[PDB]
């Protein structure tokens, strides 16, 4: 390709080329309840944006790098987006809610 | 703004 990708490019979940609204209509339409998908986001360069559907919405969640090769979450770190997922996959990211499945790349 | 997780 040429091309130096995002670090998450290929992951399942990741959707680098979409606006918040397709996000949003993505979550309502191919997602169920408990999906889920991240996109860089749109207004701090470097962050990315965690979405999340519950029975009668879509949260945001920011993920923040920080300097040392880590990414901080609800004022915890971890060493990659994909540990993020597996937490909240095993502990509630919603009270009642846990992630289920991706919104794959479209 | 942003949501913040249940164990924040």
């Amino acid at each position: 390709s040429g091309r130096e990708e995002d670090p998450h490019e290929g992951k399942i979940w990741f959707h680098g080329k979409i606006s918040k609204q397709e996000a949003y209509n993505l979550l309502m339409t191919v997602g169920q309840v408990s999906s889920f998908l991240v996109r860089p986001s749109d207004n701090t360069p470097g962050d990315y944006s965690l979405y999340f559907r519950t029975n009668e919405n879509i949260q945001r969640f920011k993920i923040s790098p920080t300097p040392n090769n880590q990414f901080m979450m609800g004022g915890r770190y971890y060493n990659s987006i994909g540990d993020i997922i597996d937490h909240y996959r095993k502990e509630q990211i919603v009270e009642g809610y846990y992630l289920k499945e991706p919104v794959p790349m479209q | 703004d942003y949501a913040e997780p249940m164990d924040a």
